RNA sequence: AGGGGAUCGAAGACGAUCAGAUACCGUCGUAGUCUUAACCAUAAACUAUGCCGAUUAGGGAUCGGACGGCGUUUAUUUUUGACCCGUUCGGCACCUUACGAUAAAUCAAAAUGUUUGGGCUCCUGGGGGAGUAUGGUCGCAAGGCUGAAACUUAAAGAAAUUG
């Protein structure tokens, strides 16, 4: 039987693509295959800004960000709970989850 | 590539009638294919069509009434006799009382009864019911 | 502490039948209850008192769905002939004209209708 | 006109309240078998329903009520707020029992629920939000009549009203045309000149 | 497994009604 | 109908759909009949008096109904231009 | 045992006597909910059930075991129905299909093979149908042959009153329940089958319930 | 067979782990990984779905070309280009639905097939023995293509349901 209908690879068009290095066991998949996340942070966690903020010689300072992308394997991916099993009706659904908003 | 034009046409009024439509458009022409059409209609089981004349080949719409079931072609058009024409109504006709098997002969094209009546056979094209 | 559907069930009933002849007051609610019910439990009977008192508390302020008795009944038929005095849909009265405002494709329709002789004023509605 | 004298124009009155209550005001996504009651579409903007044609279909669904032998054979449905008030008011004044809010599902197939009904004919305010109604209906043999926007599944919907199903006046002034000419064939009215005593405020929705 | 009533069953007609010797 | 010596030996016969002609078949559930009166000059509605119209449940399900009665009303004079042919 | 109260419209309207026979109710396509309108139109309707098959299920303690029996009825004269049901116990299961037999009855078509002599005897064209890969053909014949089938499918048309056919199967017949289900639907696809003699239009008449007034 | 040889790393040597560890983990490391001139012809070489043609239902996105239109932007500025609305031809896909199809999972084709015929090529006949023995042919070799029999067995297998 087939588990899902894009073979869960999301390649039609084509014939090959070049592989990537997984970024936490350094497996080789391929680059639609892979689960991408593109992460925005701060240089410095929430409590320590103050810190930061009143020891700088520039009156008010503003931390810079860190920008990075990092990229799994399916086998590293729900071991670190990126992402879970669902549903069989639930599987076919590829809107991103509503991140939270108001919390609490 | 097209290689029989009458199972198009064929093809295509039984789709649309299956479907509860009206009428029909068939984009080839020809002479086999209206007196096909003529010996359906004498019966009732169409009713008027019209033959727009465009320089290349022509076009045919068709009016449906309803009564019309199926309407097939025999690709291989084989060589039937005289004395061997009852088993071909036994195999593809619903019933004895109704149904019309479709030849060609040397006195032009006909169903299956009219046939008998001139004692002349020839070549099987199709049939409808 | 949470009470069962023979508590909540009963509860329900008693406030519908018999809501002017009991009131907030616990202690007189536990009089009314044992004359108009049968009751095989003392217990029984003050948990029943209980629910009872409790629900005509937030029923003061304001009506709760799922209780229904008369006199909120009876008051909910008065309110539903409201009818104004001039119509919302009549625009002869209202407005600094009696003439109202439609689009351009709208008058068109008006004109192949035949009634050409409606006052209105026409808008054109673009945006592209 | 074999079957219908001249004295059915919808009248320079009858139009005027229509405009004025934006029934005549479509959505921008077009159903393939609404394109017959379309105007035109608005340059930068939504479909136009031809009122002409809503009033003669009006007439017509009003004909089919009448002909039921006794009145309490009619079923009338609505699930949005907004149509409520004017089912409930539409079944006092002729005769038809009312369903306001949840349906029950089973009413029309299981004769032990305590909301079983045998009607002849049902009115729904909207096809896409009385689905369940639409779709008991296929079982036990009943035509259905229903007020269809520009967009709007069309199974099982063998008369359709065109109208914005969606606005608060519209929803309401159509369910009273309605009453009106069914009242009208009947004797009730005795006269199609004469003016009904009822204001069309009355069939609409308040807030509390 | 259900052959325990057909010998006083008189409420159905089976298909090969059992012939006793 | 069948016969043998003029006689009738049918059970029953069935009705047709009145926009397609298909047979309605028993137990066809979904398939509804469509009487509408007849007024007369002065706007009344006679009793007794109506029109009768069938429609088959294949032709319901695919949503053509709508427009099966419109061309049926109008040939039989009951509507004025709300029907045509492209 | 003692009289039954209606519950439905239709079943007063039948209570009553305010309808001639069955085939008022076929005419209109009515669906039918009481098993009591049957019997008071058809009466002398033979009842025979089939087999009945256990049917297991799964449970942490043991095993479950239900009984599902088939029966299937008819008059001999046009008319012919099954039902199945299963049940915990043998004998109920028994009870309750005979009730759902009652309530599909339809009736069947029977027509000539060439000429026509009174009292027809098979069936008017070829039909066949299919239930989950079991397909059934049925094929007119002539007078004088009897019938050609299992035995399973013969005592269907045996109970439907048709006397001359030839059969033919496809797929898995050993399912005993597709088969009879394929059966029973090629049979009831007679009347759908549009013969050249079923042109002559039809006058479309009230059905009962509407010109009809019901007691309270 | 020459050139090149940074990085990774079959074989190999050690350190731990373990009852054992010729492995998983760690430190090194040869052929190989790259290029020029010649051989090899197999992959889950996959959409597990051959190629040409006709007909059958609704919807919104997107890539390439053309045609129509109200404006905004902008330049030695107009016509063009960028964005917006609609029509159409050709593509990679997707959502809903079942009149239809299938054992089912599911499918706009896997539909128009017991009411069975538009044209053409290849392949399969219960499970093992077996893609094995043998003959022939191609290749420097590893191997590729073609391809049995004796004997043995009542079940292997597919889709889904409850534990
Ligand atoms: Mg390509
Ligand atoms: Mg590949
Ligand atoms: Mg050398
Ligand atoms: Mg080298
Ligand atoms: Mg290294
Ligand atoms: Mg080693
Ligand atoms: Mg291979
Ligand atoms: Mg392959
Ligand atoms: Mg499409
Ligand atoms: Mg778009
Ligand atoms: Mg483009
Ligand atoms: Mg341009
Ligand atoms: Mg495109
Ligand atoms: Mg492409
Ligand atoms: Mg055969
Ligand atoms: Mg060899
Ligand atoms: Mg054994
Ligand atoms: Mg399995
Ligand atoms: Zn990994």
């Amino acid at each position: 039987v087939k588990k899902r209908k894009n073979n869960g690879r999301n390649k039609k068009g084509r014939g090959h693509v070049k592989p990537i290095r997984c970024s936490n066991c350094a497996r080789c998949t391929p680059k639609d295959k892979a689960i991408k996340r593109f992460t925005i942070r701060n240089m410095v966690e929430s409590a320590a800004i103050r810190d930061i903020s009143d020891a700088s010689v520039f009156a008010e300072y503003t931390v810079p960000k860190m920008y990075l992308k990092l990229q799994y394997c399916v086998s590293c991916a729900i071991h670190g709970k990126i992402v879970r099993v669902r549903s069989r009706e639930g599987r076919r659904n590829r809107a991103p989850p509503p991140r939270v908003r108001y919390n609490k | 590539v097209r290689t029989s034009v009458l199972h198009d046409a064929l093809n295509s009024i039984n789709n649309a009638e299956k479907m509860g439509k009206r009428q029909v458009m068939i984009r080839p022409s020809s002479k086999v294919i209206v007196k096909f059409l003529q010996v359906m209609q004498r019966h009732g089981y169409i009713g008027e069509f019209e033959e727009v004349d465009n320089h290349r080949s022509g076009k045919i719409v068709v009016q449906l009434n309803g009564r019309l079931n199926k309407c097939g072609v025999i690709s291989p058009r084989y060589n039937v006799r005289l004395a061997e024409l009852e088993k071909w109504v036994t195999k593809l006709l619903p019933a004895r009382q109704f149904g019309y098997v479709i030849l060609t002969t040397s006195a032009g094209i006909m169903d299956h009864e009219e046939a008998r009546r001139k004692h002349v056979a020839g070549k099987i094209i199709g049939f409808f019911y | 502490r949470v009470r069962t559907k023979t508590v909540k069930k009963s509860a329900k009933v008693i406030i519908e039948k018999y809501y002017p002849r009991l009131t907030l007051d616990f202690e007189t609610n536990k009089r009314v209850c044992d004359e108009i019910a049968v009751i095989s439990s003392k217990r029984l009977r003050n948990k029943i008192a209980g629910y009872t008192t409790h629900l005509m508390k937030r029923i003061q302020r304001g009506p709760v769905r799922g209780i229904s008795f008369k006199l909120q009944e009876e008051e909910r038929e008065r309110k539903d002939q409201y009818v104004p005095e001039v119509s919302a849909l009549d625009f002869h009265q209202n407005s600094e004209t009696g003439m109202l405002d439609i689009d351009q494709e709208t008058k068109d329709l008006l004109k192949h209708l035949g009634f050409d002789s409606i006052p209105v004023n026409v808008i054109p509605v673009t945006q592209s | 006109p074999a079957n219908l004298p001249s004295i059915f124009n919808p009248t320079s009155a009858d139009i005027e309240q229509l405009l004025a209550a934006q029934c005549h005001i479509g959505s921008k996504n077009l159903n393939v078998h609404m394109q017959p009651y379309v105007w035109k579409t608005r340059a930068d903007g939504v479909n136009i329903i031809n009122l002409g044609k809503t009033w003669e279909k009006l007439v017509l669904a009003a004909r089919i009520i009448v002909a039921i032998d006794n009145p309490s054979d009619v079923c009338v449905i609505s699930s949005r707020p907004f149509g409520q008030r004017a089912v409930l008011k539409f079944a006092a004044h002729t005769g038809a029992q009312a369903i306001a809010g949840r349906f029950t599902p089973g009413s029309f197939t299981n004769y032990i629920t305590r909301s079983f009904k045998e009607p002849r004919l049902i009115v729904v305010t909207d096809p896409r939000t009385d689905a369940q109604a639409i779709k008991e209906a296929s079982y036990v043999n009943i035509p259905v009549i229903a007020l269809c926007d520009t967009d709007s599944p069309l199974e099982y919907v063998d008369v359709a009203i065109p109208t914005n199903n969606k606005g608060r006046h519209s929803v309401g002034l159509i369910w009273w045309m309605l009453a009106r000419e069914v009242l009208r064939l009947r004797g009730t009215i005795y006269n199609r000149e004469t003016p009904w005593d009822v204001m069309p405020d009355l069939y609409f929705y308040r807030d509390p | 497994e259900g052959e325990a009533e057909l010998k006083d069953e008189q409420a159905a007609e089976e298909i090969a009604q059992t012939e006793k010797k | 109908m069948e016969n043998d010596r003029g006689e009738i030996v049918d059970l029953y016969v069935p009705r047709k759909c009145s926009a397609t002609g298909r047979i309605i078949k028993a137990k066809d559930h979904g398939s509804c009949q469509i009487t509408i009166a007849k007024v007369d000059e002065n706007g009344r509605a006679i009793q007794g008096e109506n029109i009768i119209y069938a429609f088959s449940g294949f032709v319901r399900a695919m949503g053509e109904s709508d427009d099966a009665l419109n061309r049926l009303a109008q040939r039989d004079g009951l509507l004025k231009n709300v029907w045509s042919a492209q | 045992e003692k009289e039954w109260q209606p519950v439905t419209k239709l079943g007063r309207l039948v209570k009553a006597g305010k309808i001639k026979s069955m085939e008022e109710i076929y005419l209109h396509s009515l669906p039918i909910k009481e098993y009591q309108i049957v019997d008071y139109f058809l009466p002398k309707l033979k009842d025979e059930v089939m087999k009945i098959k256990p049917v297991q299920k799964q449970t942490r303690a043991g095993q479950r075991t239900r009984f599902k029996a088939i029966v299937l009825i008819g008059d001999s004269d046009g008319h012919v129905g099954l039902g199945i049901k299963t049940s915990k116990e043998v004998a109920t299961a028994i009870r309750a299909a005979i009730i759902i037999a009652k309530l599909s009855v339809i009736p069947v078509r029977r027509g000539y093979w060439g000429a026509n002599l009174g009292r027809p005897h098979s069936l008017p064209v070829k039909q066949s149908g299919k239930c989950g890969s079991v397909t059934v053909r049925l094929i007119p014949a002539p007078r004088g042959t009897s019938l050609v089938a299992s035995p399973a499918v013969k005592r269907l048309l045996q109970l439907a009153g048709i006397e001359d056919a030839y059969t033919s199967s496809s797929g898995s017949t050993k399912t005993l329940e597709n088969t009879l289900k394929a059966t029973f639907a090629a049979v009831a696809n007679t009347y759908g089958f549009l013969t050249p003699n079923l042109w002559k239009e039809t006058k479309l008449i009230r059905s009962p319930l509407e010109e009809y007034a019901d007691t309270l």
